[PDB]
RNA sequence: UAAAUUAAUAAAUAAUUAUUAAACUAAUUUUAUAUUAAUAUUAUGAAAAAUUUUUUUUUUUUUUAAUUUUU
């Protein structure tokens, strides 16, 4: 079962505006798209193939 | 738990609310067993009726697979078993 | 009209709700031999409590009809799969054999409920109230209890329904079954 | 539990049997439910009930452009109203109706392989128009009387209306005896249609 | 023949494994009664050796 | 995000019922201080789990230890703590540099 | 009597006490409860723009982690007023359920509250109520079930003095039920005729069987079968009717009901696993453990300490059986013997009038036989017996000829169920019942409306509406303005349509006879309206 | 019953993470080092139609005097001499031996240098962490064939193979482990 | 056997074919039915108008076999 979570939640840096911190980005992982996670971890079980 | 609102997201950006306890290791313990999309922090069991969920994707994959000639009719324009045969095969190539 | 009857205690105790007709007629509690077989009366007593998973049917009694009802002789029941009679199962997944005969599950008295199969050995679903003294069902089919309360039932139903080839005039079935005491 | 505003089905003055032009009638009341088609009341060809409209209503008479006739509610006007209605309300549908045909052709067709019989179009109207007929009633126009209808783009034929007089019931329609259905055949395939 | 109509081709394999597997077992159970029977009289003889 | 920095004292776990399971097995003599030297020469662990700094005590699904018990590991959790303790087995943290384990693992 | 159908939703009925003070309890209020956050808002600073980490003008937008912590906001005492006369809407949550309801979340202790259980007594039907607690006005809302389905909350009037602990919590005066039926059978107009006989009539006030539980073992044969030496006769008896109370305890009984004597101890083990891992009052459960203990003592008699079967019935929640069910059962028994006698035309007979003499009235006009029959004909209102051993107590009406029919057979046997502790200290050496447990009775204040036709369905809106509506909430009898809810289509569930439905075949009929009354302390409603209509459910 | 509002506390063990106090009323917890054994799954075994009778579950626990008693490791009456292979508060105990004593198994199953027993749940192309897992069971010995028939009877839907020195169970989780040890100890192996 | 498609704070699955594996119950003939997971595989390319013929690419050998009438 093992999930690839990345850091959620957009980046821009605006002007100064950001009135809001604490509803600001909350800080959760939240796991990559399937397709993904199977993409990279293609490059890892290539180590012993067959 | 039986919801009867706009029930809520899970717990990922936590306010803890605490009784009492040792409790000097809670919000390094629920955002600890947060990330694994978890209990520890006890699920909160929402939405009874998620049935109507598992019958979209019984119909938003029965009328998408159908999309495609869904086809209990055979292996698609025989025409030439019913006299008798083993097909072989036809490679894709589209 | 009476029926004799061992009497003992420590014993499973299963009920059922009998209906002929669609005439709600009573319970029949039925106290199961755990003291010489133990597997038979843990087959039975799990399709009579209805608390096992499916399998190859759904292992309940409720709902079955009887199906083999012939006028003082004996009348069958069980059935968990195929309506009609023709498919024995089993909760352990398959047809089990038969425990003992030597007592108390040898004489098929009049207060007696067999459990009937199809090979001589690998028993099943379907049970039977013995009626008369069967002599020859000795040590052929196992015993596995005897009728407690509720015999003018057994007794109605083999007379409202019944043929000397068995099959039943009017439907009687079990509207519900559980596990008493 | 009768809907409650999604029916009221409330008396009528005049002119069901929705058209562009729907007021063909000559004194009488008949009507679809005003749920929230109660845009009738606003000026009439429907009024509420109350313990006076159920002995009579001041029906729409046309001859004066003015809902003037009286009419009374008794046994007969109602048996008489549905009577009426219900011959027109035939004849609403199949005049103002316009029913397709899936049928068959093979080869470059400009005709259909199996023409149409009688019993087929007395199949569609109560197929699409849920009007059910006697298959007789239906004449084909004198071009095509030998051999059906057998063509495909726009046809009509005549299905005869006998009911006429006993209903007193012209000049509101322009023919009293018989009304042109219109029909339009496609050439569907084999998994378009049967026969 | 071709009992019933099962979903998939495996649910129709899997329940044709099934039944292959009733008769096997069938087969042993009835060998296991004759390492039953013969056991509990077998038990006997030496409690009624006793008696 | 989990980048293990030089110094970062990331202990390798050692579950405490696999220990209870080998001085019952007989690998481990509970008369003596069971320390690290054992559990390599005992082959209760591979020499592949131990890493500076060396193990970690884990008392998980384990609720009572009936024979005293005294033990060297580095950094056992509290509950593994509470349970040795109460046994009146004893239990100490013998954190030490890397030279200090290998100048013990190879005595 | 004409079918009906009952208690197929929450709210097919409704209750709201009157106390003796006068002004019944009504809820118009409903505070959320009040925090304290303690803590400040961890946050953390994270990249926000995809330089390097080595430039010098890095972003660094701040992403919060948590809010912070908070605590339950504790208040004041008032300087001298413990008590807090709270009011209270628990829909469909018994007494027990809200008892430790106070308990998992404040920490309340059980010798805390006083709530009187409404008197029928059935257990999910919505309730209005008021209570007395020894906590704070700030620290009550936060046991409320507000942001759920079906609203268990609390607000707080309160702030009484210690000393008034007794003049409060005395006794409800009266219940307003505002019941509506389904599913009946007979129109407007037969309703009409059986309903005007029973608001004029009245019924035969008997205990209602919510006190004796309806399951194949009633609350006697524990108060029975732990008396007749045989307590595994008794707890076997209560935890049957936890398995068939509630699908948690079922499917764990008929595994221990007939697990093998080899493996017995582990079934009640793996019994004990799940109540407490769906929290239970694992306090207040402690049976299953000395069960554990017993069959352990057992199985090993040397490895662990030796417990009887009396040991485990004595930790048992008891005293609900012994007084106020025991002693109920035999009560309903006497009323037959003055039906047997018919009663309706009081049947003094020598003319023992009651002396229970209820202040400075309500003696049965004591008086001649013509002279008593000058009220107590309209006085068949009676006291029939106490209710247990006080039977020779009162045996007011008659000659006590009912009293010399049961008494030769209540002490020897206990007259009906042949087993009962009617020995010398008993409810006649206490006093905490004072039976005036009348025979007849009527409801107060009927004719509530009838639908002719309410084919599928119709609500009644109820207490936590009428609240959010912004509508005043007391109405004192069936409105019919609010709270009757005429079909269309809303009947809150669509669950409950299927309901309507599988019960629709087997039992047909136009309904929705809504209902209302108010029935006296004591007088569960079904019992009431038991004459009238068919209950069914 | 939607009314109790709690019982949300009973919830799952599939796409949520259990552990400590939650840990699933079915799923077992017998582990390689904890030998924790329970009573639901010996009435499964002692329920079912089999030879080789079953040890009573009376007999078959290692886990329920001079200062009032004393525990079970022979600490001895002056309450200081102990012996080493006599308590286990991890659930280790020998084998007690067949409970019949007129019957000759066919078959002996031989615990490990650590004192296991021989199942182990391997996975089907554990490359791509495929969730397809069988069971093994590699120290048997004896009549290994009339080992596999009484897996039948247990297992009765599952795709059991035999070669010379394991016997193969397929589609068998973590949970048909703890299954098969419970008979393994019980019957006196 | 043509199906898939949302750049970017808390919304159940891209789709295909492929390899390898998995499970039958409120849900009827005593009918019928290829669902699920893991991994491998994302380029087979329409612009306007109008609108709310047909099943065939593929056969072990001997027979057997129902779709024909001219202007």
């Amino acid at each position: 079962s093992r999930v690839w979570v990345a850091l959620g939640g957009k980046m821009r840096r605006r002007r100064i505006g950001r009135q809001i911190d604490v509803k600001d980005m909350r800080y959760y992982w939240r796991p990559i798209e399937p397709q993904y996670q199977r993409l990279y971890m293609s490059r890892l079980r290539i180590k012993d193939h067959s | 738990a039986a919801a009867a609102a706009a029930a809520a997201a899970a717990a990922a950006a936590a306010a803890a609310a605490a009784a009492a306890a040792a409790a000097a290791a809670a919000a390094a313990a629920a955002a600890a067993a947060a990330a694994a999309a978890a209990a520890a922090a006890a699920a909160a069991a929402a939405a009874a009726a998620a049935a109507a969920a598992a019958a979209a994707a019984a119909a938003a994959a029965a009328a998408a697979a159908a999309a495609a000639a869904a086809a209990a009719a055979a292996a698609a324009a025989a025409a030439a078993a019913a006299a008798a045969a083993a097909a072989a095969a036809a490679a894709a190539a589209a | 009209l009476y029926m004799p009857y061992t009497p003992v205690a420590t014993n499973p105790v299963v009920y059922f709700d009998i209906t002929a007709e669609g005439d709600a007629l009573g319970r029949v509690s039925v106290e199961l031999f755990r003291d010489v077989v133990p597997r038979t009366s843990e087959n039975f007593r799990s399709l009579c409590t209805g608390e096992r998973g499916y399998g190859q049917c759904l292992l309940y009694y409720k709902g079955t009809p009887f199906h083999r009802i012939i006028p003082g002789f004996v009348m069958q029941g069980g059935d968990i799969l195929t309506k009609d009679g023709r498919s024995n199962v089993s909760v352990f997944g398959y047809p089990f054999p038969d425990e003992s005969f030597e007592g108390k599950a040898g004489k098929h008295l009049p207060g007696t409920v067999g459990m009937a199969h199809s090979g001589p050995n690998q028993n099943g679903s379907q049970f039977f109230f013995n009626l008369g003294r069967n002599e020859q069902l000795d040590r052929k089919f196992v015993v596995v209890g005897q009728v407690l309360g509720g015999w003018e039932i057994v007794n109605q139903v083999v007379k409202l329904c019944g043929s000397r080839c068995g099959t039943p005039v009017s439907r009687a079935w079990i509207s519900d079954c559980g596990q008493s005491g | 539990m009768a809907p409650e505003l999604q029916l009221e089905y409330i008396p009528i003055i005049f002119t069901r049997t929705i058209l562009g032009p729907q007021g063909g009638f000559a004194g009488e009341e008949r009507l679809i439910k005003r749920e929230v088609a109660q845009k009738y009341m606003s000026e009439g060809n429907a009024v509420t009930p109350s313990a006076e409209f159920h002995q009579g209503v001041w029906c729409y008479n046309p001859d004066s452009e003015q809902y003037d006739r009286f009419v009374e509610r008794n046994a007969e006007f109602l048996d008489f109203a549905a009577r009426k209605r219900q011959w027109l309300d035939v004849y609403w549908r199949v005049n103002t109706g316009y029913l397709l045909f899936g049928r068959q052709s093979w080869g470059q067709g400009w005709l259909l392989n199996c023409p149409l019989r009688k019993k087929d179009i007395a199949q569609k109207l109560w197929e699409q128009y849920k009007v059910r007929v006697d298959p007789r009633l239906i004449e084909f126009r004198e071009k095509d009387r030998r051999t059906g209808i057998q063509d495909l783009g726009h046809n009509w034929c005549w299905l005869y209306l006998p009911g006429a007089e006993e209903l007193a019931i012209d000049r509101e329609v322009y023919d009293n005896k018989r009304v042109k259905v219109r029909m339009h055949i496609r050439k569907m395939s084999s998994y378009g249609a049967l026969y | 023949g071709r009992g019933g109509s099962v979903a998939n081709p495996h649910m129709r394999s899997k329940m044709n494994f099934m039944r292959l597997r009733r008769m096997r077992l069938r087969d042993v159970m009835h060998r296991d009664q004759l390492e039953k029977r013969l056991l509990e009289e077998r038990h006997h003889a030496l409690q009624q050796q006793q008696q | 995000p989990r980048n293990r920095y030089e110094g970062k004292a990331s202990f390798s776990r050692l579950s405490l019922s696999k220990l209870l399971w080998a001085v019952d097995t007989g690998r481990l003599n509970p008369n003596e201080t069971i320390t690290l030297y054992h559990l390599r020469n005992a082959k209760v662990i591979a020499d592949r789990e131990v890493v500076w700094p060396g193990m970690v005590l884990l008392a998980g699904n384990v609720e009572r230890v009936p024979y005293p018990l005294h033990i060297e590991l580095q950094n056992a959790s509290a509950k593994a703590i509470q349970l040795l303790e109460e046994a009146g087995g004893s239990f100490t943290n013998v954190y030490m540099s890397h030279e200090g384990l290998y100048q013990e693992l190879h005595p | 009597p004409l079918e009906a159908v009952i208690r197929v939703q929450s709210t097919d009925a409704h209750v709201t006490e009157v106390d003796a003070n006068g002004g019944g309890a009504f809820l118009e209020k409903a505070p959320k409860g009040r925090w304290r956050k303690i803590s400040r808002s961890k946050t953390l600073l994270v990249e926000d723009t995809a330089t390097p980490f080595s430039n010098s003008d890095k972003s660094f937008s701040p992403r919060v982690q948590s809010y912070g912590e908070y605590v339950r906001r504790i208040g004041k005492l008032p300087e001298g007023r413990p008590l807090l006369r709270f009011a209270m809407f628990r829909d469909g949550y018994s007494l027990d359920s809200v008892c430790h309801r106070l308990r998992y979340e404040i920490g309340v202790p059980h010798d805390g509250v006083y709530l009187h259980e409404p008197p029928g007594g059935s257990f999910a039907a919505v309730t209005q109520f008021g209570v007395a607690v020894g906590v704070t006005r700030e620290q009550l809302p936060h046991a409320s079930r507000h942001y759920n389905v079906h609203a268990l909350i609390f607000d707080d009037r309160g702030y009484h003095a210690l000393d008034e602990l007794p003049r409060l919590s005395v006794a409800p005066q009266a219940y307003l039920h505002r019941i509506l039926l389904r599913c009946v059978s007979g129109d407007e107009a037969a309703v009409a005729q059986r309903l005007r006989h029973l608001s004029s009539n009245g019924f035969i006030n008997y205990f209602g069987l919510e006190s004796f539980g309806i399951g194949s073992n009633t609350l006697f044969d524990m108060a029975a079968f732990a008396f007749r030496r045989e307590p595994h006769r008794s707890v076997g008896a209560y935890l049957q009717t936890l398995a068939e109370c509630s699908p948690l305890h079922h499917q764990p009984y008929l595994s221990y009901a007939n697990a093998e004597e080899s493996t017995v101890a582990g079934a009640v083990a793996e019994w004990l696993r799940v109540c407490e891992r769906a929290k239970l009052p694992r306090e207040t459960r402690e049976l299953l453990r000395k069960l554990h203990c017993y069959h352990l003592s057992q199985c090993h008699p040397s490895d662990a300490t030796t417990i009887s079967m009396e040991d485990v019935w004595k930790a048992c929640p008891i005293m609900h059986r012994a007084e106020q069910s025991a002693a109920a059962f035999v009560w309903n028994a006497m009323a037959s013997q003055r039906l047997l006698s018919f009663g309706s035309r009081p049947v003094k007979g020598d003319l023992v009038c009651r002396i229970g003499n209820r202040g400075a009235i309500e003696i049965a006009e004591v008086a001649s036989d013509t002279d008593a029959s000058h009220y107590t004909i309209d006085d068949v209102v009676l006291p029939i017996p106490c209710g247990g051993t006080p039977a020779a107590e009162l045996r007011y009406p008659t000659h006590s000829v009912n009293e010399a029919f049961f008494t030769q057979f209540a002490k020897k046997h206990s007259l009906s169920f042949l087993f009962n502790s009617g020995v010398d200290p008993t409810p006649r050496a206490a006093a905490t019942l004072g039976p005036y447990r009348r025979l007849v009775s009527r409801p107060r204040n009927l004719q509530a409306a009838v639908l002719q036709d309410p084919s599928s369905c119709a609500a009644l809106k109820s207490d936590l509406f009428l609240l959010q509506e912004h509508q005043p909430t007391e109405g004192w009898s069936l409105d019919y303005r609010q709270r009757v809810r005429e079909p269309s289509n809303f009947n809150v569930s669509e669950r409950f349509r299927e309901r309507m439905s599988c019960i629709r075949k087997r039992r047909a009929g136009e309904h929705s006879v809504a209902l209302a009354f108010v029935l006296p302390a004591g007088s569960s409603p079904w019992v009431a309206l038991r004459e009238a209509f068919h209950m069914h459910y | 019953y939607a009314h109790t509002p709690e019982l949300r506390h009973m919830a799952d063990g599939a796409a949520m993470s259990l552990s400590g106090q939650r840990i699933p009323l079915l799923k077992p917890t017998l582990s390689k080092w904890s030998r924790q054994l329970r009573s639901d799954i010996y009435d499964e075994l002692l329920k079912l139609p089999l030879r080789y009778a079953l040890h009573d579950f009376r007999t078959l626990q290692a886990h329920i005097h001079a200062s009032s008693g004393l525990s079970s490791a022979s600490p001895d009456a002056p309450a200081y001499y102990a012996v080493a292979g006599r308590d286990s508060a991890v659930g280790y105990a020998p084998p007690l031996g067949p409970a019949d004593p007129v019957d000759v198994i066919p078959f002996f199953v031989h615990r490990s240098s650590n004192g296991h027993l021989p199942g182990k749940v391997y996975s089907m192309n554990a490359k791509t962490l495929m969730p397809a897992f069988y069971m093994r069971i590699q120290n048997i010995e004896g009549d290994m064939f009339r080992f596999e028939e009484e897996l039948m009877k247990i297992f009765p839907t599952k795709k059991i193979f035999v070669r010379s020195h394991s016997v193969y169970v397929y589609n068998v989780n973590l949970d048909g482990r703890a299954v098969l040890h419970h008979w393994l100890l019980g019957l006196g192996f």
